[PDB]
């Protein structure tokens, strides 16, 4: 009983994929509620209203609510997504009165450069056996951002990054918390916080931190 | 000398959705007649009094005229075949003050529609749990403006194109 | 299928924790038609019915729907002891009355650690300075964080939502923006936290230029 017919959801690429030129940023078009009686689904893709033909269609997957799910994926050009190109997914099915269209674009508004600060462990952890290192990233727009930790070249495993939070000026801020053993901190070990954003020079910045 | 033939629509709606049925009737003389139908000013081989359209396609749009043996050629009648989920239909779109305004929110293929809202100039006027006709008993000047209806077809949120309703003094 | 939907909301963490405050459980009935009759409410605290709920009349919305809101006052310790709260929505032409139920999140309660962080030297040379508060190792996520200067409420702060940590506990960050001059004066800023696993449900942590 799928009265409305199939519905369409269009997802943006992962922040990191659009920023590193070696990555492959993909736009994902998910179609749900496809009926067993009418399962054939056709995809049309448009970049700024111009049809492209390099999209890959994944095969239909049965769902436990006895409905089909079809996903189409289009790899976008890095520059094109960043410059604010509109990507349109047009979906056809016989359970519909007309093809359904969806549109995504990088969030409108002027990009703002993030500011990156490191923060040594608080006085609270002087007795504790492990310490928290903080990486405050603030003043960025849009929220599309990625944060990683590394020490001596090797990526650090024990960290969590808070989601972007809207600040009072319209820009976003977040904090990434790395947890390391106190002893590693006692030693003059240098930990680094790498931040990736579109408004940064070469889409990359790095701030280091140590017991100096 | 001879009566001017008249094309009536059944149902009365000159705007329809694809797959709806429309019967076009020809009133020439009142006594039941060799009938002649026209579409986009060219004859259709149908000689019956009624011209039935089982499922409307976009090609069914255009002007329609009829002529019986005992009548003169009729004035044209427009037909608009739309594509979409919802169409806001009415008998007329021009209302005199204190006249009834009666609207329907018609769905494609007559698909069950629930949580129906009728909106005037962006604001909702009336909400129903199930699809129901919108009705104003006494028209006022404040009832004038832009109208559309929306609702859920299953879980999908769908809406009709806006139609303009004017109220004359 | 009836039409109107029902949603049941928990009380605000501060209200459940501060004894002077009034914690409320709210039952909201949305998409009420004009053709719907009078909506009736029945509240149950662990099966047991209560009759102290002040129910507001039907209120007209901008999309021509109606909204009926019923607010129940709850006892502080009743909520903390994990008691089930039922909202029974009944109507004259309703086959089966709608029942919704919410309660305090289950699990091992963990006390939060309050950690003040002085502003970065690499920011100290700017118009306004930001002070930081790392609140971590708490469960459940239900929390309230506030700032004050010399014991009096500070407004200009933003807090991250609780984030799930590797050990299953939650952590967050609060940022307070202050004038550098106020920091230079040696004013005592403090980060105050309210959580169920704290003694007196309240703790505080000092921060000043030493
Ligand atoms: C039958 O079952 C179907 C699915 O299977 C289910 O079966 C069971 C087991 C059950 O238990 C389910 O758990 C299971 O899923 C079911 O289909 C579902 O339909 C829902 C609607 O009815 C859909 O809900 C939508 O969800 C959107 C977000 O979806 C993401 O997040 C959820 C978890 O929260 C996740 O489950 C989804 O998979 C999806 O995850 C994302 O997936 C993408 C692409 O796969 C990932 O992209 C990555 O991209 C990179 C590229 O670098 C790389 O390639 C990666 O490989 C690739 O994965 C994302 O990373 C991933 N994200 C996350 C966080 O995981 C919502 O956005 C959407 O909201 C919109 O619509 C709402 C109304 O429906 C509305 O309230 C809301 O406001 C919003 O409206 C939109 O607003 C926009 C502006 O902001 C407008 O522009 C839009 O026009 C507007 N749209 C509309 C319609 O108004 C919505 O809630 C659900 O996604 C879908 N599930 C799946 C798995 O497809 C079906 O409904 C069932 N049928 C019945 C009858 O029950
Ligand atoms: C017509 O328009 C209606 C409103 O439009 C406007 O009307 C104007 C006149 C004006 O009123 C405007 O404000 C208004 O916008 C519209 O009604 C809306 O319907 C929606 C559903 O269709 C409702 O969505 C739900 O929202 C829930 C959360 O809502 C909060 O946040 C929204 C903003 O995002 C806000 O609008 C709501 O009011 C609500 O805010 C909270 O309100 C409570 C109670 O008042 C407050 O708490 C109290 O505070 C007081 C102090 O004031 C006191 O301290 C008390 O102690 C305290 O309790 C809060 O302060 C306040 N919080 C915030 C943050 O603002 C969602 O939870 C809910 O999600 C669930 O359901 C979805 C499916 O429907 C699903 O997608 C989702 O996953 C989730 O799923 C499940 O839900 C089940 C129940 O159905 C549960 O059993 C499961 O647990 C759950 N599962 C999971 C996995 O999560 C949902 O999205 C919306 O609330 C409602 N808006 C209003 C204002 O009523 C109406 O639909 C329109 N009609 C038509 C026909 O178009
Ligand atoms: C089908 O799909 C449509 C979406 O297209 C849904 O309709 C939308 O419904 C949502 C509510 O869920 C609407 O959002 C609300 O819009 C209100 C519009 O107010 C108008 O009028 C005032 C003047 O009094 C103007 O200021 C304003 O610009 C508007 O013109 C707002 O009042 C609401 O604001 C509330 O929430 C915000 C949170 O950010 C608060 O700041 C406010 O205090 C307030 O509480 C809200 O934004 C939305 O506008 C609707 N869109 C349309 C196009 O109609 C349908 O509901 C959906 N489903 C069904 C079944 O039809
Ligand atoms: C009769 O004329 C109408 C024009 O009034 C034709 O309808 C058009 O059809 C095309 C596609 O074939 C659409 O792109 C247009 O939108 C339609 N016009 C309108 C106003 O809706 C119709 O096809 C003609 N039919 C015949 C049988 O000749």
């Amino acid at each position: 009983e799928l009265l409305g017919g199939p519905s369409v959801f269009l997802f943006p690429p992962k922040p990191k994929d659009t920023l590193m030129i070696s990555r492959t940023p993909e736009v994902t078009c998910v179609v749900v509620d496809v009926s067993h009686e009418e399962p054939e689904v056709k995809f049309n893709w448009y970049v700024d209203g111009v049809e492209v033909h390099n999209a890959k269609t994944k095969p239909r997957e049965e769902q436990y609510n006895s409905t089909y799910r079809v996903v189409s994926v289009l790899t976008v050009l890095h520059q094109d997504w960043l410059n604010g190109k509109e990507y349109k997914c047009k979906v056809s099915n016989d359970a519909l009165p007309k093809p359904i269209e969806e549109t995504i674009s990088k969030a409108k508004g002027q990009p703002r450069e993030p500011q990156v600060y490191t923060l040594p462990p608080s006085r609270c952890e002087l007795t504790k056996n492990q310490v928290s290192l903080s990486c405050a990233v603030k003043g960025f727009y849009p929220s599309d951002i990625a944060v990683e930790w590394e020490s001596n070249g090797q990526p650090e495993n024990n960290y969590k990054t808070t989601p972007p939070v809207l600040d009072s000026d319209g820009s976003f801020f977040l904090v990434s918390k790395l947890t390391v053993d106190k002893s590693r901190w006692q030693q003059g070990n240098v930990f680094s916080c790498s931040v990736m954003h579109e408004a940064l020079h070469n889409h990359y910045t790095q701030k280091s931190l140590s017991l100096s | 000398d001879l009566p001017k033939a008249v094309v009536f629509l059944e149902p009365q709606w000159y705007r329809v959705l694809e797959k709806d049925s429309v019967t076009l009737k020809c009133q020439g003389a009142y006594s039941p007649q060799s009938t002649q139908w026209f579409h986009n000013e060219s004859l259709i081989s149908s000689q019956a009094s009624s011209y039935f359209i089982d499922a409307a396609t976009v090609d069914d749009s255009g002007e329609y005229r009829c002529q019986t043996q005992l009548s003169t050629l009729s004035d044209p009648v427009q037909l608009e075949v739309h594509i979409g989920w919802l169409l806001l239909q009415a008998p007329r779109w021009v209302f005199k003050e204190e006249d009834p305004i009666h609207l329907r929110c018609h769905s494609w293929k007559n698909t069950a529609l629930h949580k129906v809202t009728y909106l005037q100039n962006g604001k909702g006027r009336k909400y129903f749990h199930h699809n129901s006709d919108f009705y104003i008993p006494k028209a006022t000047l404040k009832d004038s403006g832009s109208y559309f209806c929306r609702g859920l077809v299953g879980s999908k949120n769908v809406s009709s194109e806006t139609v303009q309703i004017t109220i004359t003094q």
